[PDB]
RNA sequence: GUUUAUUAAAAACACAGCACUGUGCAAACACGAAAGUGGACGUAUACGGUGUGACGCCUGCCCGGUGCCGGGAGGUUAAU
């Protein structure tokens, strides 16, 4: 499904106002990616449908902190 | 040849047959032959999606050699056969070494002929070549989109591609109905034209030969429901509305074409 | 066999490599089993016309006697090959000599 | 970004820098190529004695070793053979790896990934000049010479 | 031939034929939040939608309104 890696972000459900105050439910979607990294921990390449707050994320935390959240959590990587 | 049948009968009269004398009656080869199951115009999920199609006569897949991955190999066409999920015939042709092959088959092709493929091919039609050795302005058919797809235009019945200009690496070709496009010169092609280009003149004379083949009859828009289609309804032969489609895209003049890729390709629209 | 007169132009690099393509298409003649007569090459000069760009082509006459499949398949190695640009082939009429 | 670099950039790399660049460059060309390390107040510790006192020289010596990889091959010319057609038309257009194949046989070990064609695929039978990036500077002038069979 | 099984079998529906329109393949369109399928293991002599309904004679005028396509000079134009 649509569940971040990193941040464990999914999609939720919100109200499409319109400006007649029209309540119509539709879902907020996460911009989920599907990114290959280079791991230099691992040297290899390692494929995350991450989205772009997690990415930037990464881009401040080092990647192997990120690994090792992932296999905190248990997730495959 | 093209016969028109006598009207022995209500049904017989606009049969328009078209008879080849040179097809071979017979069992084509069975290890060339699979399974072809039907489906009606249902997707996995059983519901209907492309409409109006279903019932008629069984048939097998033939699997046709389209890559011609033989190189530096001559070979000589054995014989034709009537390919039912075709427009044109097919041709099983026995290589040098031994392995019989099912292809499309040209116009100026006969029992007999000898073709070959490979770089080192000549100019003589049913040859197949990448598109760097053929001199620009011929026409050419079996039309790859990528080097080593194994052929997506130029294989119905009379349909043919000429070759316009050679701009380094890529080729732009004029198609049939007109439009200009750029492929890769390292894309392959069979020379010639495809033959069975008199079965356009086929005119199917009854309702039966619709309903063999696989053509099921199609409903008007007034014909039916104003819950069925957007059109209908009325006290009489009531229209008195823009033409549609059933799912409420406009037809007769809409340009769907929306996929913003192939793009690039496209050199003249189709007019 | 009939007298056949051909004349036809080369491009300039390609006419470097001329007497290749002259040996080749004596090696036919002598399959052919007719004798050549012109061995003549007019060369290299220029052109009256824009004929393809890159001006000052190179003449070649060749009017050897030859068969009919010969000069068919000859003038198919003519008309579908880039080197050969406007080759023709003329009448017998007691084929000819010196000062061309 | 507060990107160090280490390799030699030729438009803003000179050894040591620390210009910003978009994460893109940084993410996507310098981190998974080893050009450069992302430096979050522990990479500048890394480079401030480790790296720029020791491997920076490294660096240079290994370049020096690329040029002597460039200088193993002093005839600096590779005549191809092939099979070709007739008066020209060759058969078969040589791509890198048939050149890398006879340059490695016999001349530079060098891998396919650096061996550039500035003149096509090479369909014109005769003299090429065909350049090699051994180094980011130096460049070669391999003279190769297509012959007809 | 088919149709309102259980008051309407017909001029109704449908039909081969004809015309318009879209689509150069990961095609259009359709089912499906999406994956994936049908189309099609077909590809412009093919497929989908629309209108009419063998055959002979044919299909005249109008772009005012609406629908579709093209061009972006100019006015207006949200989100940032």
């Amino acid at each position: 499904s649509r569940v971040c890696q990193v941040t464990g972000k999914r999609p939720v459900t919100g109200n499409n106002r319109s400006h007649a105050l029209n309540a119509t439910k539709r879902r907020f979607l996460p911009n989920l990616h599907s990114h290959r990294f280079w791991v230099e921990s691992e040297k290899r390449f390692v494929t995350l449908r991450v989205s772009a707050k997690g990415m930037r994320v990464i881009d401040k935390k080092g990647i192997d902190t990120v690994l090792a959240e992932l296999r905190a959590r248990g997730e495959k990587y | 040849a093209v016969v028109k049948c006598k009207p022995t009968s209500p049904g017989r009269r606009h049969v328009v047959k078209v008879v080849n004398p040179e097809l071979h009656k017979g069992k084509p080869f069975a290890p060339l032959l699979e399974k072809n199951s039907k489906s009606g115009g249902r997707n996995n999920n059983g519901r209907i999606t492309t409409r109006h199609i279903g019932g008629g006569h069984k048939q097998a897949y033939r699997i046709v050699d389209f890559k011609r991955n033989k190189d530096g190999i001559p070979a000589v066409v054995e014989r034709l056969e009537y390919d039912p999920n075709r427009s044109a015939n097919i041709a099983l042709v026995l290589y040098k070494d031994g392995e019989r092959r099912y292809i499309l088959a040209p116009k100026g092709l006969k029992a007999g002929d000898q073709i070959q493929s490979g770089v080192d091919a000549a100019i003589k039609p049913g040859n197949t070549l990448p598109m760097r050795n053929i001199p620009v302005g011929s026409t050419v058919h079996n039309v790859e989109m990528k080097p080593g797809k194994g052929g997506q235009l130029a294989r119905s019945a009379g349909t043919y591609v000429q070759i316009v200009a050679r701009d380094g690496a890529y080729v732009t070709l004029r198609l049939r109905s007109g439009e200009m496009r750029k492929v890769e010169a390292d894309c392959r092609a069979t020379l010639g034209e495809v033959g069975n280009a008199e079965h356009m003149l086929r005119v199917l004379g009854k309702a039966g030969a619709a309903r063999w083949r696989g053509v099921r009859p199609t409903v008007r828009g007034t014909a039916m429901n104003p819950v069925d289609h957007p059109h209908g309804g009325g006290e009489g032969r009531n229209f008195g509305k823009h033409p549609v489609t059933p799912w409420g895209v406009q037809t007769k003049g809409k340009k769907t074409r929306s996929n913003k890729r192939t793009d690039k390709f496209i050199v003249r629209r189709r007019s | 066999m009939r007298h056949y007169e051909i004349v036809f132009m080369v491009h300039p690099d390609q006419s470097e490599q001329v007497p290749g393509m002259i040996e080749r298409y004596t090696a036919a003649i002598t399959g052919a089993e007719g004798k050549i007569h012109r061995l003549e090459d007019w060369g290299r000069r220029q052109l009256a016309y824009p004929i393809n760009k890159l001006h000052k082509a190179h003449y070649v006459l060749m009017n050897v006697e030859a068969p009919q499949e010969v000069i068919d398949e000859l003038e198919t190695t003519f008309r579908f090959n880039d080197a050969v640009i406007r080759s023709m082939v003329m009448r017998t009429k007691h084929a000819v000599t010196e000062a061309s | 970004m507060q990107v160090i670099l280490l390799d030699k950039v030729a438009n803003l790399g000179s050894l040591g820098d620390q210009v910003n660049v978009k994460a893109g460059y940084a993410r996507n060309f310098l981190v998974p190529q080893g050009k450069a390390v992302p430096a979050t107040k522990k990479n500048i510790e890394f480079f401030e004695a480790r790296r720029a006192e020791l491997e920076a020289k490294l660096a240079e010596v290994l370049a020096a070793a690329n040029a002597r990889a460039e200088k193993i091959n002093a005839l600096e010319t590779v005549t191809i053979a092939s099979k070709a057609g007739d008066e020209g038309k060759l058969f078969g257009s040589i791509g890198t790896r048939d050149i890398a194949d006879a340059v490695t046989a016999a001349g530079v070990e060098v891998a396919k990934s650096e061996v550039r064609l500035p003149n096509g695929v090479l369909r014109t039978t005769g003299e090429h000049e065909v350049s090699f990036q051994v180094h980011s500077e130096v460049f070669a002038k391999v003279i190769v010479n297509v012959v007809a069979e």
